[PDB]
Formats: C-alpha cells, structure tokens, sequence
C-alpha cells in the first residue's frame, strides 16, 4: 500500500488544462494506492472533476475520491481530496474535525482537518485513519500542537489507534524552528513515530525545509510501515525537469510511505 | 369560462396584502 | 390551516413557497447533476443525484441537465428530481397535503400541460392543482387584468398581451434572447478590451458584473458620446483577489443588445419594436388600455434604466397622442411568482383548483376546460 500527501499549488481549472502539467499529475497520482491532495482551489470542483476525468478513463472505479468543503479561516479557501484505488482499500467512514460545535474547528485551524477511516486488506493493520491537514504557515506550531487533540478526537469517535497525521505542516525553517519542538505534544509524545525527518527537502523551490510531513500512531500501524520507505518524492529527478518546469507543478514535493 | 370568474378579476384588481417573508436566494454567483 | 404552494418553474432559477406570502421561500437554480465518479463529501454518505444549490457548486463532477429549456419543460424524469427536492428539501412538505399551482410558458404545448397535470396528480398524490401562465399572473401582480406584459428571464422573452385575464395566443411574441445570451455578450465584450474569463469562477463573475453594474441608456449614442470623452462612466469593480477592474461602455451596450439584438448576430425585431408589434396585431378598442398597461417582469427586466428606454421607445412608436405607461415595480424579478401568491390565497379563487377527484374522473385533459 502506497500512502502519499501533496501540496499542489493552487491546484485548480488553470492549472489542470494545462495537456502537460495535468500529465504530470496524473503520473504523480497513478503512484498511489492513496494520495491526500492539498492547496485545491477549485470553487465548482471543475478540476477534481478532470483529473478523475483522466484516472478513470478506461477503468471508471480506478479510483475514488473524499472532497471536502472549502475551508479557510478568512475569505481565502482550499480543499482537501482524497484519492484511492477502492480495488486496493474501502472507506468506511469520513469527517471534519469540529472540535464539538459548528464554526468550533476553526478555532484550532485555519483549515479542520479532514479524517478518513479506511479498511485494509492487504496490510498488517486492517483498519487505520488518515488525518489531513495544510496549516497555515504563521500559526504552525500551534496547528501542529493541536492535532494531538485532533487525535484524541478520532480515538474517542472511532475507538481506534492506528492513526496517520499527514500533510503541508509547514514544519521547519523559519515557521517551526528547532526550539519549538518541544511545545509540539505530537512530536513530544512516544506514541507518534515521525517518518520524514527534519532532514528532509520537501520544497521545489530554492528552500530546504521539511515541510511537508507523516506522523504514525499505533503499533499495529506503525509495524506496518515498510522501513525506510519514507521519503519525499523529488519529481523533478523523477521525471528529469527543469526547475522551470517542476514549479509550475507545485512548489511541494509529495511525501510517500509504504505499509506492508 | 368558469363560475365566480368575475369576482375572481375583481379581487385581482383590489390587491391583497401579503406576508413578510424571508426568501432563501440561492441565485447569486460564486465568485471564487 | 391547509396552505397552498406556488411553484413558478424557470429555465434558470425555480421560484417556491406559500400562497399568502409576500416572496418566495426559495429562489434555486434549475438543475440536476448526477455524479460522474464514485465518492463523497467529508463526512456525508454517497448520493445518486443532486439538485439545485448543490448541483451548480459541484457541477465539475457531475452531469447536469436543464430539464427547462427556453421555458418548456422537456424533460420530465428530470423535472420530477426538481419538484421533489422542491417539496421535501426546500419546502420541507408533504405533496399529498398542499394544493399546487404552478406556471407555464407562453405557448405551452397541450400535451405538456398535461403531463403536468398527471405527475402532480399520478406520482406526487397532491390534493388540488393549478396551472397558470406566467406572464398573466405578474400582470395579475401588479393589480390588473388587462395590459401587456414584457416577462425577459434567462432563456427567453415574450411579450403577452392580456384581456380580461386571459392571455391573447395569436399576438403573443418570443423573442430568444434573454439573461444567458446576456452574460455571454458582456464575456464577449469584456474579453475584447482585454480581460480573460475562462474557469467557472471566472464566468460567475461576469454575471455578477451584469446584475450590479449594467444598464440601459436613455439615449445609446449619447451614451457612447459622454463615454468617450470623459471618465464619468467609468465603475471599478473589485474581484475575489482584491484587484480592481474598469467598466465603461460595456456597462450599457451589454443590455442594450435587447434593443439592437443585432449586437449578437440576430436578425430580430428589439424588444421595444417587439412590444409595439403586439399591441399592433391586437382589437383597435383594446389598443389604448394594452399600451397604458405595459408591466415588465423576470430577471432581465431589472437593469436600472430600462423602463424610462421602453417608454421613449414606444412613445416615437406609436400615435402622437396615446397614454403610455411602463409598470416596473421594485419587486419585478419575482413577479410571476408573486402573483401566483396573490391568485392562490384568494378567497374567490378556492373553486377553481382541479381536485384529485376531478382528475379521476376526467383524466388529464380536464386540465383545459378547468384552467381556462
Ligand atoms: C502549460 O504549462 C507550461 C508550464 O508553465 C507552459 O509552458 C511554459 O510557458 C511558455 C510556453 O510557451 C514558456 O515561456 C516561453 O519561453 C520561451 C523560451 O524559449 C519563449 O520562446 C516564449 O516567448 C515564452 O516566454 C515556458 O518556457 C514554458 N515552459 C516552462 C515554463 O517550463 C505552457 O505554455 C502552459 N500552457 C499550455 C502548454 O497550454
Ligand atoms: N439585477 C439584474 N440585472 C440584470 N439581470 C439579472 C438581474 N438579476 C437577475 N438577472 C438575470 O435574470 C436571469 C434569471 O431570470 P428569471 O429568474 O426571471 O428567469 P427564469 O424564470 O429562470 O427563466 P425563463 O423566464 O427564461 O424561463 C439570469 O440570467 C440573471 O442573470
Ligand atoms: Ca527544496
Ligand atoms: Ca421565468
Ligand atoms: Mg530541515
């Protein structure tokens, strides 16, 4: 099972007209037997609607999908989508973090999270949850410090703990410094494992920040993380682009990992 | 051509008031 | 107390509520997707079609359908969607509980009146029906029973001329163009100054441009004049991103186009021209009281200036000495709606619904004797 979370620049109607760059993302997507697809900017879900286009035009159960809302604190909203090959897993329930009350969920984050329950077959975990999130970049530590609430949240509705944290945290460089880490109880706490380090590049561009992240929670889960298999997914290698041509995709690399 | 039609025409002319009502719009366009 | 319900079915939006209110519950467009992929909405369950509100903000993965076309329903399995998600969703009733009046086009075929007749009656079980036409029940709005009625909404235009309740088929005029072909030709004129408007948002937005800064000149090439010689016209209009852009002319040639249809290739007669050939094919005695009664109602009759444009129109039209009148009330967007307010709330009207049992023994077809 290969798992993935992808900023994609303001993924939306533009973006995929584009012949080429929607060429990209399609190759990107068919990687994945799950992809968290993050930054949709996509006001009457035109673009979801053309990528699905091309996913499914020869099978039309390649792949489904969760969208959510537009969400944002201010006037300035996103999406989150979820992307899944139901031949390779099954949703069994979904929702948005709401902290137990309507506007509530905007009281943590910019954008509440979006949490998908899952049923695995092929995996030594058989059920597991996916919690998304893009947070925004000046409120990241504390974003990130409440999604151990939102954990808590997913463990008290679904009963349930093998949970993966994942997406755009904006976690490194000058948005989470080193200092900070320790005021984030998700990386304080022994029962998250974190698999993209500090280390890594998660950006396209000039920067090196680890960005973009995934957080485990539970043995069963974490056990069932193939080691070593997580690691952001430089396309511009991949595909041999110009850094012209890789920025016009996103400024993010996806970061993927692999359960057995 | 039916019975009480004129009275009908009638009271079409007088009027009638009606009831203040709350309308839920959703004809305006999505701007983004 | 047994309330009846107002249903004025559009090609662009569907108009309903309650007989006895002064507007309509709900304003929704008239539409129905179904989804072109497998999935759902965070935290919803699947669903095999949607409508209305929901249907146009998702349209990108679905499939949608216009069951009205140009007025005309043609397509009933679709239309069936609308009217159910009217009752249960949007009004939140019970069908088989309310009597129903609803609208139809000029023109109306027969058979489509009773296909009508027979859904309400055969699938929604409703307890009394009516149908009425739209452009007599805004006339009906405004307090009259004669005059002629100019009903422009976003498929299609007519021009009515009624007597004594009753709408004159003969000199009834269509004119096919109306709010779309609007939006479209203001994209048009907008793009040929340079602006791009492509995605779905983009093509919202000129609308919105449309209904808050169009109008009509009193005098088109004054208008033309004064805009070419001074920035007095001139209307910034700031989008999502907080940019700012400049509206000039296109602010009244858009809507102008109802007077010279000729601005988007059409060979027709204008609006004004349209009205007074009506009035024209009428009764010599009738003549005086259709033009001292000319009411204008639907969403493209509502661009500021336009009434006082029909009444110099008409005016260099007709005899130097007849009794003009425009009736554009505040309210015209709604109008056929609310007249259908005003005809299913009156007491003297409560006779003339056709009955569950008037249908059974008559069948469909009593719908014209009973809705004459
Ligand atoms: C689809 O997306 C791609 C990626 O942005 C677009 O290609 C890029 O845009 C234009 C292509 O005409 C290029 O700019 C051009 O540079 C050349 C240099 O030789 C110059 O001759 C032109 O006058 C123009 O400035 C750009 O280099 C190109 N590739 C990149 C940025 O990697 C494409 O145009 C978009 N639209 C499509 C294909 O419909
Ligand atoms: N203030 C306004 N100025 C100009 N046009 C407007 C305004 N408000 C709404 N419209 C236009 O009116 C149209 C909808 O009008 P309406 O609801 O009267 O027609 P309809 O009943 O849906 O369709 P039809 O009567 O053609 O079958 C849309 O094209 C809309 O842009
Ligand atoms: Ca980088
Ligand atoms: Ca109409
Ligand atoms: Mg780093």
């Amino acid at each position: 099972l290969k798992i993935a979370a992808f900023n994609i620049r303001t993924f939306g109607e533009t973006k995929m007209s584009n012949a080429t760059l929607a060429s990209y993302i399609v190759r990107i997507v068919r990687r994945y037997d799950i992809v968290l697809i993050q930054e949709v900017r996509d006001s009457h879900l035109v673009a979801v609607g053309k990528l699905l286009d091309y996913l499914n035009q020869d099978d039309p159960n390649t792949y489904h999908y969760v969208v959510s809302e537009p969400l944002g604190r201010n006037s300035y909203k996103e999406r989150y989508l979820f992307l899944f090959r139901p031949n390779k897993v099954s949703v069994l329930d979904t929702y948005q973090y709401d902290d137990g009350c309507e506007s509530c969920g905007n009281d943590s984050f910019s954008r509440e999270p979006a949490v998908v329950k899952f049923s695995s077959h092929s995996t030594k975990v058989k059920e597991f949850a996916i919690v998304a999130l893009h947070s925004a970049p000046s409120d990241a530590v504390a974003e990130i410090n409440s999604l151990y609430d939102v954990y808590l949240d997913v463990q008290q509705k679904w009963h349930l703990n093998d949970v993966m944290l994942m997406g755009d945290f904006n976690a490194d460089c000058s948005y989470v410094t080193s200092s900070q880490w320790s005021s984030i109880r998700l990386r304080t706490s022994s029962t998250f494992q974190w698999l993209i380090p500090d280390s890594a590049d998660t950006t396209a561009t000039s920067t090196n920040c680890a960005y973009d992240r995934i957080v485990v929670a539970g043995s069963l889960l974490q056990s069932s993380v193939v080691p070593g298999s997580a690691a952001p997914f430089d396309f511009q290698a991949a595909y041999g682009l110009s850094n012209e041509m890789a920025l016009a995709i996103s400024d993010h690399y996806p970061v993927e990992v692999t359960l057995t | 051509e039916q019975a009480g039609r004129n009275a009908l025409l009638s009271d079409i002319s007088k009027g009638k008031k009606l009831k203040k009502t709350v309308t839920n719009d959703r004809s305006a366009p999505i701007l983004d | 107390e047994t309330t009846a319900l107002v249903c004025d079915n559009g090609s662009g939006l569907v108009k309903a509520g309650f007989a006895g209110d002064d507007a309509p519950r709900a304003v929704f467009p008239s539409i129905v997707g179904r989804p072109r992929h497998q999935g759902v909405m965070v935290g919803m369950g699947q669903k095999d079609s949607y409508v209305g509100d929901e249907a146009q903000s998702k349209r990108g993965i679905l499939t949608l359908k216009y069951p009205i076309e140009h007025g005309i329903i043609t397509n009933w399995d679709d239309m069936e969607k609308i009217w159910h998600h009217t009752f249960y969703n949007e009004l939140r009733v019970a069908p088989e509980e309310h009597p129903t009046l609803l609208t139809e086009a000029p023109l109306n075929p027969k058979a489509n009146r009773e296909k009508m007749t027979q859904i309400m009656f055969e699938t929604f079980n409703v307890p009394a029906m009516y149908v009425a036409i739209q452009a007599v029940l805004s006339l009906y709005a405004s307090g009259r029973t004669t005059g002629i009625v100019l009903d422009s909404g976003d498929g299609v235009t007519h021009n009515v001329p009624i007597y004594e309740g009753y709408a004159l088929p003969h000199a009834i005029m269509r004119l096919d163009l109306a709010g779309r072909d609007l939006t479209d030709y203001l994209m048009k004129i907008l793009t040929e100054r340079g602006y791009s408007f492509v995605t779905t948002a983009e093509r919202e937005i000129v609308r919105d441009i449309k209904e808050k800064l169009c109008y009509v000149a009193l005098d088109f090439e004054n208008e033309m004049a004064t805009a070419a010689s001074s920035s007095s016209l001139e209307k910034s209009y700031e989008l999502p991103d907080g940019q700012v852009i400049t509206i000039g002319n296109e602010r009244f040639r858009c809507p102008e186009t109802l007077f010279q249809p000729s601005f988007i290739g059409m060979e027709s007669a204008g609006i004004h021209e349209t009205t007074y050939n009506s009035i024209m094919k009428c009764d010599i005695d009738i003549r005086k009281d259709l033009y001292a009664n000319n009411v204008m109602s639907g969403g493209t009759t509502m661009y500021p200036g336009i009434a006082d444009r029909m009444q110099k129109e008409i005016t260099a039209l007709a005899p130097s000495t007849m009794k003009i009148k425009i009736i554009a009330p505040p309210e015209r967007k709604y109008s056929v709606w609310i007249g259908g307010s005003i005809l299913a709330s009156l007491s003297t009207f409560q006779q003339m619904w056709i009955t569950k049992q008037e249908y059974d023994e008559a069948g469909p077809s009593i719908v014209h004797r009973k809705c004459f």
